[PDB]
């Protein structure tokens, strides 16, 4: 029970206004959250789109 | 205060020691 | 005041072993050099010339402070140890009861109670202390810092309040 | 309290003054002595032996173990820069001129010899780093437009 | 004396303080390696 | 022997190896007998007065009213003007103002000339 | 940063191998560490330095309880004359401090290694300045060289402590405050550097002779700081030399730093400027 | 738009809470140290969240909260970075600080003024924290001499030891 | 959204599709669906409440618009009502101006983290954006002083023609 | 301004008729009545200040500092009711009188729409203050202070004053919006400099000055305690507020003929805050400090620059406020120990633990760290004096280092340290004292939320 | 290295200052020497996220460690022989730095001596 409450109390509550901060005031304006665009790599279908960009051309295969 | 530890001081030999 | 010839020597040999043993480290050789400087210290005793003394006294210093620890062994609790007045901290003096609100007070009754024993044993006992101190003085003032002990019967030692009432070195 | 009689004053001119301006200090005509005459303000203030507080016996009890000063020994003319806290002149181990002569040649030592490093810089036997699209001009914030310079390395 | 006799002598050399742990390590060693070789050898 | 200990202001001599009091002359004896007597005198007063149970004061001391009068009001009535006050005042007085009045004029003359025929780069300066 | 780097490494453990304070000669260490980073801060070895945080957070601080479970248990004496023979005596304490002096010295396959050793292989392999790679080749020795002091004079010999005897470290918060930092000393940088995607070029093509240097320079700063710390143990004349009068007192520094410019601004503010 | 905005500042709020519990001084005046390191055990599990989540795929993100001022030009606003570097190095700060704490409720058990110690532990934490995490040079002010003044008082603990306060 | 997305620019977001290569499984997929409903739920609902709470009654707000005004340069000399007419109509377009380069320093800072490393490639457009603006504000308002004033502006204006046509006209010969 | 004005008037007869014993309960509560209604002027538009009338108006720089005046005006007040009550009625009536008369011309000074109407209440504050250094005063040099005070400023009033006629001869009516408008390039002619010197003498030797500054040791240390406040707190502001605002008819002669002034306050700063570092008394130490900060707002004004500006009335509120609440923390060892030598009173942690947190923060302030407004007013000049010269940041930093050594020395000399043996007088802190402080230190940490307010005209 | 004991030590005329070459052409005694290639547009290496320093010709090996990582975790040991793979090339490139410090060092030998036997004959 000691371990619950302080749990709720000091993640929970404060793991909600901080997300409803975010979600709804601190989003609400524009670019306070501009994240790093998501790296993506040759043969990988972008979601949105979904177009797999072409395998990238042929490696020279030279191992040690 | 009251003592009784798990541990009790030596003069000049060898401490106890514990298994653990 | 006067710090006699022979005093001198025993701080210099009190300061010699402390600084051999920072230097030493190692108990046995310790052991061994003090003895080597024991043995080097109760030959030249027997000097009847005491100008031979205070000039042996010249190099015999200006040796130890050649050959001093730059970072001699100092205990804890001494001046430039590592726990020189750390505890001065939590001390506090103890006439800063009297502050304390009543309801502080009450929260200790027999404590201060004693202490309300303390303050009039110490009341009354002024007036014939200071009658003592003023009763012996030395003759053109006085001489020495020193306190004379309480002589008659049922008495205290005078100027004895800061020194018996003074906060103890483990206050926390 | 305190009255005017005793309290700072004059530069002690005559040796019967002087007397009566060691007094003043609570200390004795022999000992006492003036700052010098400079005209700078002193006045009859004396310039004792220019000792920190850390020179003084701890083991003797102080009425100011903190600072340790007795009751009503007159005090030094610049106590605050001598604090325990503030500058200190205890006697080091090792003279004053052999300290500086190390610590000056240590760090003009380090600097020398830094710059003669720069003058023959540690390398290794290897070429330098090839980059492809002409040294990545067009990523490294070259303009498009601009015309690249070719570059293009070869094998060997 | 007491602090070269009784229990507080027979300090280990310089190396053993290093080394110590080494036989239950090394004990370790084989179990693991020879797991691993096994494991290899199905592979 | 060996290099002795050469002292400075800074890194006093210690009061130990000093040669002044390993001799010892009578004059010295009653030198030094005098010093523990005033110094007692002082202690004695200053503990009687301390121990005093009823002093719910502050114990006045001397030596403190006497340096701050000293250090504070008692230069200047004793001040008197003669050549070292009177070059020091100059030198530690307008000495470093007119000398940061040149690197400053000339930071700023410099800055100055840079700009009015374009030899300088603040293309993204703005909030001056 | 070179320069500040290279100066930094050797002068910090250069008075650190002197001292005798376990606190000090620990702090040393550190300074003597935060010089490494901003030695590859200057050759484009930036990601290497921020992972040397890491590694060096884990073990670094370690030491400094574990010195702290020495401290306290002998009755708060922090001058390394008055241990020994707490090997047997604090085992794991004793265990503690050896992971962390391994580790500290970039010793092969842990914590030290995923870090300290790419930092020297990499300073070598590069378009650098020639004296600062002596330094940080002559630290990295010295940065073994105390650790062996430590381990001597603290655990291997003779005791020394006050006749009676409180050392105890069956304290739970004392064992599992260590040991959360131990098991994660041992790991650490094998977890971090197989995780983190590569940020840097990692060189490949270089002969051997600086390869191991990493390992071979901490060798010799075992070997022959052993040797002369166990010098003590014969019964010879003491003689304080020169530049041990030098490394002993901090390198003079404080003696005029802390004297001289703070004498003269301070009688400037009273001889000058108030009065 | 994932929770890594949400959970890297929850860390920050979370370790302020044992601050602004302590301010009631109707707190946890018996057991505060254990209250505290919990607290910063509690954050640094939730602080390794963020990190796999950089480690999965390297989302690393700004969180330009609360505009403070507009300068002109210049627009000083509350702005936490979440780069590799501020992501990773909160959990190892996390570490270390919750080792020491178990510790130091055993190397100073019997200050008398421990409470008052480990609130002090907690506002150095808090200005680390704003020092990695800081996007404007601002808040790396903020962090820089919080830290720094922090240290003043920490180290001069035993304020009574003239050679501490030097 | 509550801002348009032209004046705040937003390239088309590109995210990876996730391809579990090792059988094992992944956390950070679990531990945000943990996080959704143990946080994001509560806090979407609790949003839902006072969202609909919020339509209840919606009172409505605009800014205030403010009428064109003859400027300093057609103000009457010593005319103090026209002139402050005009000085607040100068004065207004200083702070909207503040506001023009507000957006595109800041959109400048967007690109740059947006781009990760390849910013130096990625925001060249988004640089000269700034360089056309940036350029513009030194010669529009710099070095008009604390106590700037639309006199000192078309005062510093002024200068400006007769320094670069008397060029201009010099070098064309 | 009415509703503010007539209201500060009212007090004087409600005290000289109230109670015998209401006269500090009753003054205090419709003082801080008063700073409630004048908090209503902390809204200005993003144009032309908020003119009510002819007789007064109100800008973006007034309102902050009248509102700083309004609220100081509890803290005297609450400052004093312990060192006077021993006093009679009559003279602890008269003792509000003055402090109520030298708001009242504060209050009118900020807000003069007319140049020479702000020059005669702004010079009027010297008789409400005079009598309160040499009247209530608490040692024997406060007599010499007055004399020091009064004639140090009277000299410099003088030139403004037939400065400014000589503008109303030849330009008309001063008021400030028409000067703003009408606005003349000064000629680099040598009457225009002399006339530059009368127009600006006035209010850089009422700050401090290096060499115009030796009125502040004598004034405040030896000031009592109410009026102490006021002599470092607002109407150093007094001399400051005239910059600005008279900084706008002398545009370009400003640009030449400051490097000497400029020069003097650089350099002063470092010399005046040496002096701290090298200080006895505990009040001249806080007053040698004010110097320091106020050079560094002398410095400021005289780039004429919108982020010198901006940081100049930020730097002078947080000051001001700072200053005071130091004067406070040496009240509170003077009631006990009834002399002011820093060293006398050493260990005060161990014997009152709140009183040294309250000396702590207050120390930080001063220390001017991120983010209060302290930093915010020194960090924003040093960009300004940067871009000015990249030179000045060697003196502007130098000053950081001084500022920060002598702030913790006064602090470690007192609170820290074993404590003093001989005392015996230290009770608990009165809940007045600590009440007081927390008075001044929750507005500034509460103002560092948005320092938009106090950024003045210039944002 | 007995590159710099050769220089500073030693006649520095005969050694290639790292800064200052490539200076001879790359033909100059090359017959059809061939070009380098680069497998990877920049289109990609762009999108990769990579690093400048990191945007050399062996980049094309470092695409898809990042790509196999994403796709391994939470297993940090899955991709070693593709690890091994990239700084094979970095190797192998790296191997190609030195045997051209050596080649222009071998020219500048040829080069020098060459002059001094002309200069003597003529
Ligand atoms: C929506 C609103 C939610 C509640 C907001 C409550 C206030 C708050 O925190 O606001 C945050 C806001 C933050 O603005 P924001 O742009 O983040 O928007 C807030 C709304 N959300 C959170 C949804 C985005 O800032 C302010 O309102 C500034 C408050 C400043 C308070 C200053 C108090 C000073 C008191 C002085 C007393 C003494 C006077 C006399 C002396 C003066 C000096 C000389
Ligand atoms: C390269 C530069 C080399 C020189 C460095 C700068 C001078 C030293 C600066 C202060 C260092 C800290 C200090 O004050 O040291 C003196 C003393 C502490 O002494 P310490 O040796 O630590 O021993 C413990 C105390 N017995 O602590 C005290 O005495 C504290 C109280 C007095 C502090 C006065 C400080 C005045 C400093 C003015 C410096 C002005 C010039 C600076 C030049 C360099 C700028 C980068
Ligand atoms: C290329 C690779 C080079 C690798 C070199 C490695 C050298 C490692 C250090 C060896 C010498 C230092 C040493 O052994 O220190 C430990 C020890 C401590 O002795 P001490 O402090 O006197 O305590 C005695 C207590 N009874 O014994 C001592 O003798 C202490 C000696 C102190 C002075 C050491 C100076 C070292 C200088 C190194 C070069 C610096 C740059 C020039
Ligand atoms: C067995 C040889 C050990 C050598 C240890 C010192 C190495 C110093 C760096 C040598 C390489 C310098 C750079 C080249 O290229």
């Amino acid at each position: 029970y000691r371990h619950s409450i302080f749990a709720v109390t000091h993640v929970l509550i404060p793991v909600w206004i901080i997300h409803y901060y975010l979600k709804y005031h601190v989003t609400a304006k524009p670019y306070t959250v501009v994240e790093r665009k998501p790296r993506i790599f040759p043969g990988d279908t972008i979601l949105e789109t979904g177009e797999v960009i072409p395998l990238m051309k042929e490696f020279p295969d030279q191992h040690h | 205060a009251g003592g009784g530890v798990h541990i009790e001081p030596r003069y000049r030999q060898f401490p106890q020691l514990t298994r653990s | 005041a006067y710090l006699t010839h022979q005093q001198k020597v025993l701080r210099l040999y009190k300061r010699a072993l402390r600084h051999l043993e920072s230097w030493c480290v190692h108990r046995d050789k310790y052991r061994y050099f003090a003895c080597l400087m024991r043995a080097r210290f109760d030959e030249h005793k027997n000097e009847k010339d005491m100008v031979k003394a205070t000039q042996l006294l010249r190099q015999a210093e200006e040796e130890f402070w050649y050959g001093q620890h730059p970072q001699p062994y100092i205990f804890p609790e001494s001046p430039g140890g590592t726990s020189y007045e750390r505890y001065e901290c939590y001390k506090v003096p103890e006439w800063c009861l009297d502050d304390w609100h009543p309801s502080e007070k009450a929260m200790y009754p027999d404590y201060f109670a004693k202490r309300e024993q303390w303050k009039r044993l110490r009341r009354e006992s002024w007036e014939r202390e200071v009658k003592q101190l003023q009763e012996e003085t030395p003759p053109g003032g006085p001489r020495t810092e020193a306190l004379p002990p309480a002589r008659k019967e049922g008495d205290l030692p005078p100027l004895w309040w800061h020194i018996v009432t003074r906060p103890r070195e483990r206050p926390m | 309290h305190v009255t005017k009689d005793m309290f700072p004053g004059p530069y002690p001119k005559t040796p019967e003054e002087r007397a009566a301006a060691a007094k003043k200090y609570n200390m004795r005509v022999e000992d006492y002595e003036p700052y010098p005459d400079d005209g700078m303000g002193y006045g009859d203030y004396p310039k004792l032996p220019d000792r920190s507080q850390q020179e003084r016996d701890p083991w003797y009890d102080w009425d100011h173990p903190d600072l340790r000063l007795n009751w009503g020994e007159p005090i030094h003319w610049d106590l605050d820069m001598y604090i325990r806290n503030r500058v200190d002149t205890s006697p080091t181990p090792v003279s004053w001129n052999t300290m500086c002569k190390h610590l000056s040649g240590f760090v003009a030592f380090m600097l020398f010899m830094f710059w003669v490093g720069e003058i023959y810089p540690s390398y290794q036997p290897v070429g330098p780093k090839q980059y492809p699209y002409n040294d990545l001009y067009l990523e490294r914030g070259g303009d498009p437009t601009k015309e690249p310079e070719p570059v293009v390395h070869y094998e060997i | 004396a007491w602090r070269y006799s009784g229990g507080f002598a027979n300090n280990v050399s310089f190396v053993g303080a290093l080394l110590k742990g080494f036989k239950w390590g090394f004990a370790a060693f084989v179990v693991a390696v020879g797991a691993e070789y096994y494991l290899e050898s199905q592979n | 022997s060996f290099p002795k200990y050469k002292p400075s202001r800074l890194a006093t001599l210690p009061a130990t190896l000093d040669p002044a009091e390993y001799d010892i002359s009578p004059e010295t004896r009653k030198a030094q007998a005098e010093r523990l007597a005033i110094r007692s005198r002082l202690k004695r007063e200053y503990l009687l007065q301390y121990n005093d149970p009823n002093r719910l004061g502050v114990i006045e001391d001397p030596a403190l009213i006497r340096w701050t009068y000293a250090r504070s009001a008692n230069i200047y009535p004793n001040f008197r003007p003669t050549p070292k006050t009177s070059l020091l005042g100059a030198l530690f007085g307008i000495g470093p103002l007119f000398f940061w009045y040149y690197v400053f004029k000339t930071d700023r003359d410099k800055k100055e000339k840079l700009i009015q025929e374009g030899k300088l780069d603040q293309t993204f300066n703005i909030s001056y | 940063t070179l320069c500040l780097g290279a100066i930094t490494t050797l002068f910090t453990a250069l008075c650190a191998i002197t001292q005798n304070d376990i606190k000090k000669i620990v702090a040393f260490s550190t300074s003597s560490q935060l010089g490494l980073m901003m030695v590859t801060i200057g050759i484009n070895q930036p990601h290497l330095a921020f992972l040397h945080i890491c590694m060096h957070a884990f073990f670094k601080a370690m030491l400094f309880m574990c010195s702290g479970s020495i401290i306290h248990s002998l009755n708060d004496e922090q001058d390394i004359r008055k241990m020994g023979g707490l090997y047997k005596a604090m085992p794991f304490t004793t265990t503690a401090l050896i992971i962390g002096s391994l580790a500290l010295t970039g010793m092969p396959y842990l914590t030290g290694f995923y870090s300290k050793d790419l930092i020297i292989e990499a300073v070598n392999m590069s378009y650098t300045n020639a004296w600062a790679l002596l330094m940080t080749l002559i630290a990295t020795s010295l940065t073994a060289a105390y650790s062996t002091r430590i381990i001597f004079f603290a655990f291997l010999g003779k005791p020394r402590f006050p006749p009676l005897v409180l050392i105890n470290e069956n304290n739970p918060l004392l064992i599992n405050s260590i040991k959360r930092l131990l098991i994660g000393s041992i790991f650490a940088g094998f977890i971090i550097s197989n995780n983190i995607p590569p940020m840097t070029v990692p060189n490949t093509t270089m002969p051997l002779y600086m390869k191991m240097t990493a390992l071979i320079v901490t060798i010799m700063g075992f070997m022959l700081a052993l040797e002369l710390n166990n010098t003590t143990y014969y019964l010879k004349f003491k003689y304080p030399s020169q530049t041990y009068k030098f490394s002993n007192m901090l390198g003079y520094y404080p003696s005029i730093m802390h004297r001289l410019p703070t004498y003269h601004n301070l009688s400037m503010s009273q001889k000058s400027a108030s009065s | 738009m994932n929770p890594f905005a949400s959970l890297t500042l929850t860390t920050l709020i979370i370790l302020t809470i044992p601050i602004m519990m302590s301010n009631s001084n109707i707190y946890k005046t018996n057991l505060y140290p254990n209250y505290v390191k919990t607290t910063v055990s509690y954050a640094f599990t939730l602080s390794l969240v963020p990190l796999l989540m950089f480690m999965h795929t390297g989302q690393e993100m700004i969180i330009s909260n609360w505009h403070w001022m507009t300068l002109q030009t210049v627009e000083l606003s509350l702005s936490f970075k979440m780069d590799y570097f501020s992501v990773m190095f909160i959990p190892v700060a996390l570490f270390v600080t919750w080792s020491i704490m178990e510790f130091s409720m055993w190397y100073m058990h019997s200050d008398p003024f421990i409470n008052r110690f480990f609130k002090y532990l907690v506002l150095f934490l808090i200005t680390m924290m704003i020092l990695v995490t800081a996007n404007n040079l601002f808040q790396l002010f903020i962090g820089w001499e919080g830290v720094g003044i922090m240290s003043f008082l920490l180290i001069g603990w035993w304020h009574g030891r003239t050679d501490a306060n030097t | 959204d509550s801002w348009d997305k032209d004046v705040y620019p937003e390239p088309p977001r590109r995210t990876p599709a996730p391809a579990p290569q090792t059988s094992l499984p992944n956390p950070v997929t679990y531990l945000t669906k943990i996080f959704d409903l143990l946080v994001d739920r509560p806090v979407t609902l609790a949003r839902e409440f006072i969202e609909q709470q919020h339509a209840k009654n919606r009172y409505y707000y605009y800014h205030r618009e403010f009428r064109r005004v003859p400027d300093i340069t057609e103000c009457e000399e010593k005319d103090i009502l026209c002139m402050f007419e005009a000085e607040m109509q100068w004065r207004r377009d200083y702070k909207v101006d503040q506001e023009i380069v507000n957006i595109i320093q800041e959109r400048l800072k967007a690109c740059q983290q947006r781009e990760g490393e390849s910013y130096r490639q990625n925001c060249a457009k988004e640089l000269e954006q700034f360089t056309q603006v940036s350029k513009a504000f030194q010669d529009r308002y710099s070095d008009l002083g604390a106590h700037y004033s639309a006199r000192k502006c078309l005062a510093k204006q002024k200068q400006r023609m007769l320094a670069e046509r008397k060029a201009a006209k010099e070098a064309a010969a | 301004m009415l509703k503010i004005i007539i209201p500060t008037t009212m007090l004087l007869p409600m005290t000289w008729m109230s109670k015998h014993n209401m006269i500090w309960i009753n003054a205090t509560v419709h003082s801080l009545l008063i700073s409630l209604i004048s908090l209503s002027l902390l809204n200005q538009l993003g144009e032309n200040s908020l003119n009510f009338s002819l007789t007064f108006f109100s800008d973006s720089l007034s309102a902050p500092l009248l509102v700083l005046t309004t609220w100081l005006l509890p803290l005297m007040l609450m400052a004093s009711q312990s060192h006077l009550s021993k006093e009679t009625t009559t003279r602890k009536k008269l003792y509000i009188t003055m402090l109520i008369l030298l708001q009242l011309f504060l209050i009118m000074t900020f807000t003069a729409t007319e140049l020479i109407l702000f020059y005669i209440l702004f010079e009027a504050t010297l008789v409400p203050t005079l009598i309160i250094i040499t009247r209530w005063g608490n040692q024997t040099e406060r007599l010499n202070a007055g004399l020091y005070f009064l004639f140090y400023t009277l000299a410099g009033s003088l030139p403004l004053l037939v400065a400014l006629v000589y503008i109303q001869n030849t330009t008309g009516s001063l008021n400030f919006l028409i000067i703003h408008y009408w606005s003349h390039p000064l000629s680099n002619s040598w009457s225009n400099i002399f006339m530059w010197l009368a127009c600006i003498m006035a209010f850089m030797v009422k700050m401090p000055l290096y060499g115009l500054h030796l009125w502040l040791p004598k004034a405040h240390v030896e000031a009592p305690i109410a009026g102490s406040m006021v002599l470092a707190a607002v109407l150093l502001k007094l001399g400051g507020y005239g910059m600005m605002r008279i900084t706008t008819i002398l545009n370009p002669l400003t640009n030449y003929m400051a490097y000497p002034f400029l020069m003097l306050s650089m350099w002063g700063m470092i010399m005046t805050s040496s002096i701290c570092l090298r200080q006895t008394d505990l009040k001249s130490l806080i007053a040698y400090s004010s110097v320091s900060h106020m050079a560094l707002v002398i410095v400021a004004i005289m780039i004429q620059t919108p982020w010198s500006f901006m940081g100049a009335t930020a730097l002078m509120i947080a000051h001001g406020l700072t200053s005071s609440m130091l004067f406070c923390l040496a009240n509170t060892n003077y009631e006990r120990v009834h002399s002011r030598t820093m060293i006398l009173a050493r260990g005060l942690q161990t014997l009152l633990p709140l009183m040294a947190t309250w000396w702590l923060m207050a120390s930080l302030t001063n220390l001017a760290l991120p983010p209060s407004i302290n930093l915010i007013g020194e960090l924003f000049i040093i960009t300004a004096s940067f871009s000015w010269s990249n030179i000045t940041i060697i003196l502007m930093g130098m000053n950081m280092m001084i500022t920060a050594l002598y702030s913790l020395y006064m602090l470690i000399t007192t609170q820290r340290g074993k404590y003093t043996h001989h005392i015996n007088n230290i009770k608990a802190s009165f809940t007045r004292e600590n009440a007081l402080m927390a008075l001044h230190i929750l507005p500034l940490l509460l103002l560092t939320l948005n320092p938009k307010m106090i950024l003045g005209p210039l944002y | 290295g007995a590159h710099l004991a050769r220089r500073y030590l030693g006649d520095a005329s005969k050694e290639p200052d790292p800064l200052r070459m490539p200076t001879f052409p790359p033909d100059y005694g090359f017959p059809e020497r061939k070009e380098r290639e680069m497998v990877a547009t920049q289109q990609e290496m762009n999108d990769a996220q990579l690093m400048l320093q990191q945007r050399d010709y062996c980049a094309h090996y470092l695409i898809q460690l990042l790509k196999c990582k994403r796709d391994s975790f939470p297993n940090f040991l899955a991709c070693k022989h593709e690890q091994h793979d990239w700084d094979y090339c970095e190797h192998l490139d790296y191997v190609k730095r030195m045997k051209e410090f050596e080649r222009e060092r071998r020219l500048l030998q040829r080069k020098k001596r060459r002059e001094q036997r002309e200069a003597e004959m003529a």
